[PDB]
């Protein structure tokens, strides 16, 4: 979806970088892991940097392990992990970087939304849209939906896959739920509201078919039950809402199936999370169905359902207003290779003074 | 007597090791059968 | 002995004999033993009825509100005791226990009515 | 006297004894790993209370949440679930420095940092958090901060005096006849200036021992 020059990496490729040789830099953290002492960032930033190979790739991600299993984990600088993905990217390691991302526990590598952009467009104009799928999820965990351009990408590889797949495990469910209702709150247009009631209905099955603790444990959502009820809400805020807001057919017929669902079914971690007073989820079905059918008869008689597929809608809004993102981003990712090249350059000469001063330390020594 | 909602909330967190639920204990000493 | 840590507290000494007790209320550091070097003795508490019929509890207020003052702890039978002679509130396991026993005794009444209804039964057999 | 010598042996005992403590200092990993299976810590052997087997199963430690996040989640917002079940009023803690623990091979053990707002009410200050190792605590989401952290304040109705106990009010008033005091005022105990916590307040972390290094 963006563009060529959104993908470029003719800035990154002319970045001013201090020329090391691997095998040098290589030797001076083994020797700091040996002695159980503290390596520098910009230690590892430099061996990021001066990567000539893909051979160097596989060396360089043994090195971040190390990096992320020592004193100064946190200290792991932006552009290290913007470099460590475009280097992945020019040297034909996709999986390499994908594999970093998803096991960012152990490798530590937390990319910035533009970061996020590159690879998972990448995927997008290969046709991998599995891996690409993977980008999102990882985007999702983090909560990290906050620059417009990341939520149209993401929004579209999310509806592609799911017109796709027909049948949804639900782990699955659980991951697109989440996916799209986090996406989805970010947005205010017709699409943006679409994907909240279908995120919504997709956790709401979830939670009333293997319990609250599915949807929420291990995951960026809330632990309190009634999700469907909030799906409801999504319906009923349209509906009523003074200006003229549109929801996708397509999302009410999934809530609708859901409904119909889990109303008519066919060692010691088991506790009982709620309050006796509390009506139980189960319960409150009936109700909910009958103000599911009241919403939607006030938004048919008001005309605010739209009969284009969510997969069209998409792709429409991303063709609008994607391009106007890209100038906004590009423009945020020059200031940011200042900053970075500022920043860099102070921790060299901060290296410079102290080495200075070890000299003269063992002088008077 | 508790709020209703907090002997709720001890059944939750007692639950499975719990024992039957005691109203208001008799106005005077019951006088000692003989 | 010489003790490491630790803090005064306001308890009961036993004395007297076999079968028959006497407490000696002492501030006592709390590692010592029971019966063993104490720093004050704050009264005394007799648990057997006299010849009228008195359980017979002396309390020197004057020197108990020092220690409370300073840090001195108390232990539970002497909470009970200051809250029976008035000067503190009653304790909470007091009232607990007094409202665990009324549930018990009512119980036994009501049984002992099923009981005489039973016997009605037999009598109405004859 | 004169006749007490030094004890050189009973020295050196001590030092070396120190020294080694320190040379061989054991890591969060360790003093706080556990097998799941027989719920019994392998260091020491100490096996876990009954009423925390349902939780260790159910729950996740605070690391295990903060080593999934950028920069160790600092700034996010982390609540119990002892405390979810136990108060209505919202209560976390707002995170502002983390240590994890870099030899754990998840990085699923260490240290945090943050501000205290318990049952609605805010501390002015960071320290250090307890009870880090425990598996109870809930990261926020981002997007649920708002609704979570809205509290509004109830007027407190807990009563600010009291009388006296019976046998000390008869002492205050007959001590006012003595010295001429005539008054027929109730005397009345402050409450305001001792207020307890609750029980399961947040205590101080850096005051807290830690265990030794000697396996069981
Ligand atoms: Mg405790």
């Amino acid at each position: 979806l963006l563009s060529a020059a959104y993908v470029d990496s003719h800035q990154w490729e002319a970045r001013e970088k201090e020329e090391y040789h691997l095998a040098d830099l290589a030797s001076l953290m083994d020797k700091a892991y040996e002695r159980k002492l503290p390596v520098s960032s910009l230690s590892i930033s430099r061996f990021v940097d001066n990567i000539a190979s893909r051979e160097d790739l596989d060396s360089a991600e043994y090195y971040l392990y190390k990096f992320r299993h020592s004193p100064n984990c946190w200290y792991l600088r932006d552009w290290t992990i913007h470099s460590w993905i475009r280097q992945c990217l020019k040297y034909g390691a996709q999986d390499k970087a994908l594999y970093t991302l998803v096991n960012k526990v152990q490798y530590g590598i937390f990319p910035d939304n533009f970061t996020f952009n590159l690879l998972m467009d990448y995927f997008i104009k290969k046709g991998n849209y599995k891996d690409a799928l993977s980008v999102v999820f990882e985007i999702m965990m983090q909560e990290a939906f906050d620059v417009p351009s990341t939520q149209f990408l993401s929004l579209y590889v999310l509806y592609r896959c799911l017109a796709e797949k027909t049948e949804l495990t639900w782990e699955e469910e659980r991951d697109f739920g989440a996916s799209l209702l986090l996406s989805g709150l970010k947005q205010r247009n017709t699409v943006g509201l679409s994907s909240q009631l279908y995120g919504y209905a997709l956790l709401g099955k979830v939670e009333l078919q293997r319990g609250v603790r599915a949807v929420y444990h291990g995951m960026p959502l809330m632990w309190t039950p009634g999700y469907l009820d909030r799906a409801l809400q999504v319906m009923e805020r349209v509906a009523s809402s003074p200006e003229d807001l549109k929801l996708g057919r397509e999302v009410l017929d999934v809530l609708d199936g859901v409904l119909k669902v889990v109303t008519s079914p066919d060692g010691s971690a088991n506790l009982v999370e709620q309050l006796d007073t509390e009506e139980p989820e189960q319960s409150k079905l009936p109700r909910y169905l009958e103000r599911f059918q009241a919403s939607r008869s006030k938004l048919q008689e008001l005309n605010r359902v739209e009969s284009e597929s969510l997969l069209t809608l998409t792709t429409q809004l991303v063709k609008e207003k994607l391009p106007a993102c890209e100038a906004e981003d590009l423009a945020t990712y020059e200031q940011k290779l200042r900053e970075w090249h500022l920043e860099r350059v102070q921790l060299i000469q901060r290296e410079q003074e102290q080495r200075e001063k070890a000299k003269q330390e063992y002088q008077a020594l | 007597q508790p709020p209703e909602r907090e002997l709720s909330r001890l059944r939750r967190l007692y639950q499975g090791n719990l024992l039957e639920e005691s109203g208001p204990p008799p106005e005077s000493m019951p006088e000692m059968p003989t | 002995k010489a003790y490491h840590g630790g803090h005064l507290t306001i308890r009961l000494a036993l004395g007297g004999c076999t079968n028959r007790p006497f407490y000696r209320i002492v501030a006592a550091h709390n590692k010592c033993p029971r019966d063993g070097r104490f720093v004050e003795q704050l009264g005394s508490y007799d648990p057997l009825p006299n010849s009228h019929g008195e359980k017979l509890v002396a309390l020197n207020l004057d020197r108990i509100r020092h220690w409370i003052g300073c840090g001195a702890h108390l232990s539970k039978p002497m909470e009970k005791l200051l809250g029976l002679s008035g000067f503190f509130p009653l304790h909470p396991m007091m009232i607990t226990n007094a409202e665990r026993l009324r549930r018990r005794r009512a119980r036994e009444v009501l049984l002992a009515s099923q009981k005489a209804e039973s016997e009605a039964k037999e009598t109405e057999a004859s | 006297r004169k006749k007490v010598r030094p004890r050189l042996i009973a020295e050196l005992a001590r030092r070396v004894r120190a020294l080694r403590e320190q040379r061989n200092q054991p890591r969060d990993s360790q003093l706080y790993a556990l097998d799941y299976e027989t719920l019994t810590r392998p260091h020491s052997g100490r096996r876990l209370p009954v009423r925390a087997w349902a939780d260790v199963r159910r729950e996740s430690r605070l690391l295990q949440l903060l080593a999934r996040l950028p920069l160790f989640g600092l700034g996010r917002l982390v609540t119990r679930k002892s405390w979810l079940w136990q108060h209505d009023e919202p209560c976390y803690w707002r995170l502002t420095r983390v240590r994890p623990d870099y030899t754990a091979q998840n990085l699923d053990h260490g240290r945090a940092w943050g501000i205290l707002t318990f049952k609605g009410k805010s501390e002015d200050t960071a320290r250090e958090i307890e009870q880090v190792m425990y598996h109870d605590w809930r990261l926020v989401p981002k997007h649920e901060e708002e609704a979570f952290t809205a509290f509004t304040a109830k007027p407190e109705d807990r009563l600010n005096s009291v009388p006296y106990p019976p046998l000390l009010r008869a002492m205050i008033l007959a001590e006012r006849q003595k010295n001429g005091d005539t008054s027929v005022q109730e005397p009345l105990l402050n409450l305001e200036r001792t207020r307890m916590r609750p029980w399961d307040y947040p205590a101080k972390q850096e005051t807290k021992g830690r265990a030794k290094g000697t396996p069981v």
